[PDB]
RNA sequence: GGCACCUCGAUGUCGGCUCAUCGCAUCCUGGGGCUGUAGUCGGUCCCAAGGGUUGGGCUGUUCGCCCAUUAAAGCGGUACGCGAGCUGGGUUCAGAACGUCGUGAGACAGUUCGGUCCCUAUCCGUCGCGGGCGCAGGAAAUUUGAGAGGAGCUGUCCUUAGUACGAGAGGACCGGGAUGGACGCACCGCUGGUGUACCAGUUGUUCUGCCAAGGGCAUCGCUGGGUAGCUAUGUGCGGACGGGAUAAGUGCUGAAAGCAUCUAAGCAUGAAGCCCCCCUCAAGAUGAGAUUUCCCAUUCCGCAAGGAAGUAAGAUCCCUGAAAGAUGAUCAGGUUGAUAGGUCUGAGGUGGAAGUGUGGCGACACAUGGAGCUGACAGAUACUAAUCGAUCGAGGACUUAACC
């Protein structure tokens, strides 16, 4: 498996080079940084523990400062570590960039979704409403919590509370464009988050 | 985004009004914390209309701030003191026209106290 | 809509633990002579930042 | 994000449509391909909107049809669209001219501006 | 969006004048339908000659809606009118003409034969 | 229905709406036996509860019949599920009326018109979010996964192939490819909605001394548009490919019981079912796990049981905010800094400002001029605000191995 770490910059469209029209998810990914080297034979598993975006000396504490230290790097204000990836394949430390990825590839991508704050059974998990007219008081409450027999209700039934800030995956996405050069991606349909938040890329599991 | 400050647009937009003329005559004011949170823009702004003196930015003042008198000796009303002596003392300084001093709250609801002044 | 059993002194005791308010926050004011607020302009010395308010 | 969007989209927006307003009657022509036939089918209308902006900017054109009307609307900056010019100016107040959806007949004068 | 219920502006030459939607064929509950696949449908009015009478169920392609289609390219096409054109289930119109533009959905939507027959395709 | 056992110091009755959830005696989908199964289609039975199991006309009605579909339009339990959740159309009050019975007041599981549905959630329970403490030092991150939750549904068409099969009519299994219906998740680039500190026109009255130009009110006065944000009818994406053990079924070998035998000893195969693979949560998992890194093991007292008092790393108070937010909380920042407000330059939106001059008796029209204005939107900028501070926060017990 293959995948970077980076920021939602935006959104806008592309043509194919076909008359078609592609709309697209714009990506930043400046060059990540691999911290660390989890491997089976004492972390009970391999992985890698990578770095994106920086932190001024203010705000980096001595502790992820000495963890950094290793790669021999600014300390990294983002950290996230893959699976399945060869451990061979990766040195501690050296860089990721975008190229590792290119036109064409499918691609699965996660991150934090938009958070909406304390919201109605309605608007939360989409269920009708009672009738609006014909003298019905009941306009947008949740319906009856279970039967009686039970004596209680049962665990699992959907109420009104926050919403957003839970991880959520999108799969088979496809990475239209790839610029170097300005460290971008590009792509195909619409990710998760609000602007300026973390992305993260990585190789399609299907 | 902008503070609804508990009252409809109407007598948000008034009072608004009320509190940028009230600054332009005393230079110095005192209400609560948000309210002079909200006013500060609008009143830095009013400067800039100032500053720049044209005859469109006289009447888009005009248009906003309320006819209460500066300098009863001289009659210098609301506008003709902005535009005069108050731009002219803030053309220098390209931005920033105002301060937020904050005080310990009133006696009757606890509400935070804040002093305005241009400087 | 309507108790069902009288609470306890235990109960009422334990709901009135997190009903107490916090001290605020104090911060000698630089200008001598007295405790201020933070971020607030001393009541006793009128000053705030070093500079004198009148 | 606005500086860099249109950084990446500046290659592939258009260069060689002329000036129009929304006001305009004006010609298109848009390459269909129809049986492995491509093939210039004109199209003939008012324009009614230009909407958004960099290559997102997107106009729209009305045209009265055997006693229907059809409305017809391109992204500006597409491939596909094999020719453009206006054909006469139109002289109008508003930026978005909704109200010929609902009048129809030759009430719908366009003053030609002539400027 | 056609739906049930809708009625819908007869575009051709069969007698008929104005269809009420019985509703949209396909998948188990449809709520709405776009131009190209045909509608279960009966007509309301009619001209008085014609083959087609007042108050029979027929079905019917709709030709043009006033919601319009988009396209793969990114352009739409949107009518002033919601018009459709009865069909025998061969996918031939029962009239011998027909009126007034018609989409190129019905094109690759297989209805080759009504676009043949229509005056103007766009 | 029979009985009267709890409830008449009150347990709200039909139907519908909202919300579900369970059984399988299965309506569809999956896998098989038999068939009077040629094939497409069927009938019966077995395994199978994962998911799905439609909109209208009539009637208060469930129930029914009807129209049009779908793969199907399952049957039941949950106080004939669900009124401190809703509805009140009917039964079940007081008014009135028709028929009938009654000498009569009046009465009809006969009918008809009308007819007040109370409650600030205390405790369990449920959905979210905090604080405290424990995890034999104190911190900043990354994680293992016990163990939970969600999805887990399907049509049509092209091909194989007019091929098997069928005088014929008609028409395949199996296997490839495209596309769709309903759902679920995500998001404003697109189409649109909204957009009440955005732009423009406009009626009445009133005010800014008057003209001009503006202000207040009239649902934001009304009307035409519309940035951000939120948003679906808009867009992208999923239920894919597989592994293991099985159900029914089919079996290979082979006796009991020289044969036969899917069986008792062995070996296989075999479902939308089960356990994983997919997604989310998850160390309060008191069994409190692991890894990477920093602080170090001071000063006081009975010397020592063990106390208290300044600190290390690191946090907090307080302050500027939002991508977060009911308030806590999380996140972005606190002067070597772009966190928010200004200022400047743009995007987008309105769309031709005021003032002038020209033409016209005039209302008005041109030029100045894609002008003027512009809430959130993105860049730069130290102009104002985030200052002085204070508080919290380690010094570490027996044994196996092995080493100062």
């Amino acid at each position: 498996t293959k995948g970077i770490l980076g920021r939602k910059i935006g959104m806008t469209q592309v043509f194919a080079e076909n008359g078609d029209l592609i709309p697209v998810t714009v990506i930043e990914a400046a060059p990540n940084v691999v911290l660390q080297k989890k491997t089976a034979e004492n972390d009970g598993y391999e992985a890698i523990q990578l770095g994106f975006d920086d932190k001024r000396e203010k705000l980096s504490n001595k502790p992820e400062k000495g963890h950094v230290a290793k790669a021999e790097t600014a300390p990294k204000r983002f950290v996230k570590e893959l699976r399945g990836v060869e451990m061979d394949a990766y040195e501690v430390g050296q860089e990721v960039k975008v190229e590792i990825f290119s036109a064409g590839e499918i691609v699965d991508v996660t991150g934090v979704s938009k958070g909406k704050g304390f919201q109605g059974a309605i608007k939360r998990h989409g269920q009708s409403r009672g009738p609006m007219s014909h003298g019905s008081r009941y306009h947008r409450r949740p319906g009856s919590m279970g039967p009686v027999d039970p004596n209680r209700v049962f665990k699992g039934k959907l109420l009104p509370g926050r919403m957003g800030g839970e991880q959520i995956t999108v799969q088979n996405l496809e990475i239209v464009k790839v610029d170097a050069e300005r460290n971008l991606l590009l792509i195909k349909g619409n990710v998760p988050g609000a602007k300026k938040s973390l992305i993260t890329v990585k190789s399609a599991v299907k | 985004s902008y503070r609804k400050l508990g009252r409809t647009s109407a007598q948000r937009k008034a009072m608004l009004r009320d509190l940028t003329t009230d600054l332009i005559i005393n230079e110095r004011i005192e209400t609560t914390e948000t309210r002079a949170k909200e006013l500060r823009s609008v009143v830095e702004k009013m400067i800039t209309l100032g500053k720049r003196g044209d005859l469109h930015a006289r009447r888009q003042a005009a248009a906003y701030i309320r006819n209460e008198v500066a300098n009863e000796e001289n009659n210098q009303d609301a506008l003709q003191k902005l535009f005069s002596d108050i731009a002219t003392r803030y053309e220098e300084r390209q931005g920033g026209y105002t301060r937020i001093m904050k005080l310990g709250p009133r006696r009757g609801d606890g509400a935070p106290m804040a002093i305005i002044e241009l400087v | 809509a309507v108790p069902f059993r009288r609470t306890s002194k235990m109960k009422k005791r334990l709901r009135r633990t997190h009903f107490k308010l916090n001290v605020p926050g104090m911060t000698e004011c630089p200008s001598c002579g007295e405790m201020k607020l933070s971020h607030r302009v001393c009541k006793a010395c009128g000053s705030y930042n070093g500079k004198d308010i009148n | 994000m606005q500086k860099l969007i249109e950084d990446i989209t500046k290659e592939q927006l258009r260069t060689d449509l002329p000036a129009f307003r929304p006001g305009d009657t004006l010609r298109v022509h848009v390459k269909v391909v129809e049986g492995n036939r491509e093939r210039i089918q004109i199209f003939e209308g008012v324009v009614i909107k230009r909407r958004g902006g960099g290559i997102s900017e997107t106009f729209t054109v009305r045209k009265i049809s055997y006693g229907v009307g059809v409305e017809r609307t391109f992204p500006v900056h597409t491939p596909k669209i094999a020719k453009i010019e206006v054909v006469r100016y139109g002289k109008v107040r508003r930026a978005k001219l909704y109200y010929l959806r609902e009048l129809r007949g030759k009430a719908a004068r366009i003053k030609e501006i002539r400027r | 969006m056609i739906q049930q219920e809708t009625r819908l502006k007869v575009a051709d030459n069969s007698g008929a004048r104005e269809v009420l939607t019985i509703k949209v064929l396909g998948g188990s509950g449809r709520k709405t339908a776009n131009i190209g696949d045909v509608i279960v449908c009966t007509v309301k009015q009619a001209t008085p000659g014609g083959v087609v009478k007042k108050g029979e169920v027929v079905k019917a392609v709709i030709v043009r809606t006033k919601s319009g289609a988009r396209r793969s390219d990114g352009s739409y096409i949107s009518f002033d009118e919601n018009a459709c054109v009865i069909i025998r289930d061969d996918k031939s119109p029962r009239g011998t003409r027909i009126f007034g533009p018609v989409a190129r959905e019905l094109r690759e939507n297989n209805f080759m034969k009504i676009v043949s027959l229509a005056p103007e395709v766009i």
